[PDB]
């Protein structure tokens, strides 16, 4: 609301005022997190709540690599 | 700031002579056109000229109604702009309005309506 | 355009930092423990530094008690199948965001944090009330300035940092700075001299001093609020504003960038659009219903977006922003007419006012003073003959005695 | 390289402008009453501009009369839970497409707009049959050069602009010019001086001029097609191209870049590759089944494709393109060494050939003014003493006026 | 298909003819509308399998849209 | 900083000249049928070329077999979804890339299948060792080309890189704008090194990458990229110990531009305080510990958390490290601000002094030559009267008597 | 590890040495499959078949887009 804007032909530019701040200054960090569970006949269900699992345990297994690398820039 | 006064007016009668005088303050009156209109007593609004900004010529248009008795000029060195009425009639008893012209752009010869 | 001059910092340095302290041994248990009964909490680790913590999902309190006791076995509903699936597919998406970004992603996703999460972190997070409407309003935001740095995934838990932006400097007067190449309008081919003003990006006040940003791409602007880096900055002196009304003021030295390239090419600012038409080409702008409403004369002018919907240079088609407000044309001499060009520098780019007028001084003094040395070439004599007797200057020669 | 000759442009303007009338009153009911029959149609707001209008999915007629009335409530059929997983899917990864990028997408994804509906927008649009094919071929492109705005979600419906791209010239011809450092091949170190061509990039006939696209990364190329924007072009006269054939012509003054810094590098071309080969670097040009074909001088020089497929230079590995097409090899003498290196400007970037040649003859002007002058005048004449005697000259002396 | 490409060797640079032109000049704006429906809330109390399933995605749906109302209340 | 003096290289070249190989008639079926049998396989097509086959999703034997006999329980719909989903995502993400993605997903390659691929890679254990601890960061430098859909199987060529050197030290330099400290705003000179970027050993010489932005970092290991690098001598390094080494002429790049910064390193942090900004170093439970004078100094994150310059706060890396401070004169007082060239950026040292030693070359010999070139007489007069040399002067010699 | 770094100030610098080598040097080309079926069309109005043929109408169109997509290189 109510934005102004010039233009200078001596200069060959233009100023657009009117502009509201909102810098980001500073950082703040917050751990999120997600409680897992230890997991070490074939009916019609079990073969996908069989895969599922699977999927949960390859899930955590290639989190157990990438936080192998600690991040570093 | 930006204000547009109107002097001049007053009684004359049929057929002689009176010269409007329109003083601009507040923005840059050469780089703008300017423009009369006139509204009779209990009559609508009626565009009556209009002359354009020294960098597209200075040129007059006026209406139907007054070409050939009214004259409008500009004085760009003091800001004011000039609408002579000669050979009036009694028709023209109105309340004369000066305008300024907004260009289509910031500046072009294209217009689209009367800002000021 | 002066994004050379900016400094080099490490974006995550902060989260990495929480990082590495969440590997320490029992740091993990602290937040288990605290997040044992609620969903968030606040923690204090152990340098001290107290941090926001949330359970956003608990497959443990699910496998290990809506699924364990029927894992002989058989199921008997569909419906806990798809469940499984809903609850899980989260970790997965997760999973494939980490493993593709090499464990640090930006923006956040809303895997990695819902809004309903975000907006609740928000709410906890030690900050003024004016913050958290400000972070809650422009979610969209908060997530592109955020990373999510994974951590460690210990003793049954998963853990990844949120590192959230904090806004310290908020309604504090902004302006945008657009420039466009000012040359001469001459006919000749590459007689023309061309002058760019550079200091072109966003300006804030900030603590008595002005905060630039050269790369205007990487502030977003959300309605009349810029939401900037400062990682992305100068900190600058107010008298740089000074460079808007007059350039050649003496308090600040305002930075040009001078060559011979004359070529036409259109700037859209917020309010309008600049266009620097030079040699051959046209440049025009144009309204939506009637059409061409200006053809635009060889230099740098101005048209605002009050009833212009394009601007054309050449074979590009430019759309003008269509945001309400107030041009204002400043007229003036284009400063380019004020140079000499024969004593022009032309291979100028990290220039500025005095650095281009001091290189003119020492030119004006190589040419007026000792280029001119050819004057004393033919205005100085030769030997006379060395012959018996004297010789006298007369004419343009050595003529004798006879004259005696 | 010559990138920052551009100009500035707001790319979602028109996708802007169209949302900000859809914010108007009762414009948003027109949209509605339209398409109460069919699913596509071509409505008129209320500043005239025509637009088509698309209804992708109906979530309203499938939430009130499929899954309403069932909702004492219980559900009997499972396959309608996975019927509205089905039907709800796309709204969810829409509303994360746009939470992430703060409402402003592109490419445009295939929830936003799937293949069948982009094909009927583009059956749709008025234009003529060849754009319609073209862009029919190569949707992968189009979506890359498309935006997605989501604008408003007021009265029961959801809306967001596809900004689509309009092709209005097709089938001229282009050419990519690429370009590397040309420097002389002396022994010493510091000895050596670089001169390389800036005009490198796409370029593409274009209403009796040139379209010239110095960030070539931005072009995409399908078969021999060229798709760039101009956006991000200059409208050059055609003459630059006699840079090519000529690069000392008159009608154009070729842009040059002119250095000390002699590195080896390689350009990987359209159909080969340039291989400038510097210093002690060794750079050679191998086959995959009979090994290194060439080792390279001291230079620049070109390999064609036809039967090369790798090219080395230093410890850099690079695999030159396999497509099919002819390679000309045109000599011709280095124009480095038409350069004298005493009076050649090395610090020089956005430059061109005149200007060049303008400070070599004023460097030349400077050493043909100063020893052709200073040796020719250095066996001048001294003055006597001034003594109030006259002086005249004889054998080479000057002797008083000795005369009775 | 028919391309060509010359090395110029007095300047080292090369030129790749025989392209066709694809420019993009300018831009064509389409409204793509989704239809929603005013749930106000799934007034049922139930507790089966199915319901459990069905409400949670209804929730789904609430939330989308109250993200979508949030983002709406542009440029880049 | 320097990445303009790169070449320019086509990435996927190699990846479509086996994808244009794949077009040919029977080049599929020697695949197809290679992998009727097992998962996984080695082809050698036409030319001779010998390539690593996958097939990681078969839907030919599921709709053919399990789900065709019905179109001749509900599970065996989601069993479907599950199956097909796959072929869903490769599509959209293939459809949006223009059939070239990079990274590759895990939609493309999931981690068992690439390091399947890395395990029968024809190549080193410590190569495959590497590849294998470090999948995320091979996805980032891998690509996805989708080549052919012919009769009756997809196929797409995953572009793997391969690490050809390993285990040789690198180093990463850090630099910033090295300035004067006068008090006078435009009587500063500035002076700052562009050879900032990585460097590794390689092959009796060093490769530097100028954008240290494409190199990932995993511990203390840096995976970069030839392409685009640059082959320089061994003797670069000097520019670090000695920047004024005849042997090496450093790159510099000279401005007038004094303006206040801060270079973020791998142990610590650099700040070029010029002018009225107020620059310090902070730790998070002290406050300010240091507050910075006018110039380019150096604070170690060795009890550093923060570092502010004016408006910007800046986060030290805590990484652990030894960090040593190499005092030394600034070279920027070397020089005389009178004849420094100030518009350099492709500049170095010998060319800085080479300007200098021009620019003060035209001022000594043109004194040489103008002074004084008036110790000379000039020409008299040219009127029809003869002149004699009296004083300074040409005397009318009719004077005489 | 062993990591090290030494500031220069006589060139306002920074070296941070002490780590390895990973360099790309080359390439590695391997090929992906995906065998499909050759399904002409969904030859069959209860509530599983809707799904199981809408779900072949997915398979499909992908494969039609793939098709389309393979029209280029
Ligand atoms: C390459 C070259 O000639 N450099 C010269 C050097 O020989 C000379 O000694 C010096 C003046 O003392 O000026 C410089
Ligand atoms: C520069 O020019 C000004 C006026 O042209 C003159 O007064 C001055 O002496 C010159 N030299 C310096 C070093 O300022």
């Amino acid at each position: 609301q109510n934005i102004t804007e010039e233009f200078y032909q001596s200069t060959c530019s233009a100023v657009s005022k009117g502009y509201l701040s909102a810098l980001r200054t500073g950082w703040y960090t917050s751990v999120i997190t997600i409680e897992l569970s230890n997991i070490k006949g074939t009916d019609a269900k079990v073969k996908l709540i069989k895969q599922e699992l699977d999927k949960y345990k390859n899930a955590v297994t290639e989190l157990q690599l990438l936080m192998q690398s600690t991040p570093a820039t | 700031e930006v204000q547009l006064v109107e002097s001049g007016g007053g009684l004359v009668r049929p057929g002689r002579s009176l010269r409007l005088s329109c003083t601009v303050s507040g923005f840059s009156f050469d780089d703008s056109a300017m423009s009369w209109v006139r509204q009779a007593p209990g009559k609508g609004l009626e565009w009556i000229s209009f002359i354009k900004s020294k960098t597209y010529g200075g040129t007059k248009e006026y209406a139907a109604s007054v070409k050939g008795r009214f004259t409008i000029s500009r004085d760009d060195s003091k800001n004011i702009a000039y609408l002579q009425m000669n050979s009036l009639k009694t028709e023209d008893t109105a309340v004369y309005y000066c305008t300024r012209g907004a260009p289509y752009g910031g500046n072009s010869d294209y217009y689209y309506g009367l800002d000021v | 355009f002066l994004g050379f001059l900016l400094g080099v910092g490490s974006a995550i340095a902060s989260g990495v930092a929480v990082c590495k302290v969440l590997h320490l041994e029992g740091e993990v248990n602290k937040i288990k423990s605290a997040l044992l009964s609620t969903n968030k909490a606040v923690v204090s680790l152990s340098n001290g530094v107290s941090v926001l913590t949330f359970k956003v999902l608990d497959l443990k309190n699910y496998i290990d008690k809506q699924l364990l006791p029927i894992l002989s076995c058989s199921i008997s509903n569909i419906e806990t199948v798809i469940e499984f699936q809903q609850k899980n597919n989260r970790l997965l998406e997760i999973t494939r965001e980490f493993s593709v970004n090499a464990g640090v992603t930006t923006p956040v996703s809303t895997y990695m944090l819902t809004n309903s999460e975000l907006l609740s972190l928000i709410n906890d997070m030690p900050i003024t009330n004016d913050q958290k409407k400000l972070m809650s309003n422009n979610v969209q935001i908060v997530r592109q300035q955020s990373y999510s740095i994974m951590c460690i995934i210990k003793e049954e838990v998963l853990a990844y940092v949120v590192q959230l932006p904090l806004y310290g400097v908020i309604d504090t007067p902004c302006w945008k700075l657009h420039t466009s190449p000012l040359c001469t309008t001459n006919t000749k081919e590459g007689s023309n001299i061309c002058l760019t003003r550079t200091d072109r990006g966003w300006y804030c006040d900030n603590a008595g001093s002005v905060s630039f940003f050269p790369q205007a791409e990487t502030c977003k602007v959300q309605s009349n609020r810029v939401f900037c880096d400062t990682m992305n900055s100068l900190t600058l002196p107010s008298e740089v504003n000074l460079c808007n009304v007059d350039i050649f003021n003496p308090k600040y030295d305002c930075k040009i960038m001078t060559s011979k390239t004359d070529v036409s090419s259109s700037v859209i600012t917020s309010l309008g659009a600049i266009v620097s038409c030079y040699g051959k080409t046209k440049c025009t702008a144009s309204n939506k219903n009637r059409g061409i409403i200006k053809t635009f004369s060889n230099g740098c002018d101005y048209v605002s977006n009050k009833g212009v919907d394009t601007v054309s240079v050449g074979n590009t088609l430019y759309y003008v922003n269509k945001q309400e407000g107030k041009s204002l044309y400043v007229k003036g001499e284009p400063i380019i007419n004020f140079y000499d060009p024969l004593v022009f520098p032309s291979d100028e780019f990290d220039a500025s006012i005095s650095q281009v007028n001091e290189k003119i001084n020492q030119s004006l003094a190589f040419i007026r003073k000792s280029d001119e040395l050819l004057s004393a070439i033919g205005g100085y004599i030769p030997e006379a003959p060395r012959d018996g007797q004297a010789y006298v200057r007369k004419d343009g020669e050595w003529v004798l005695l006879s004259t005696f």
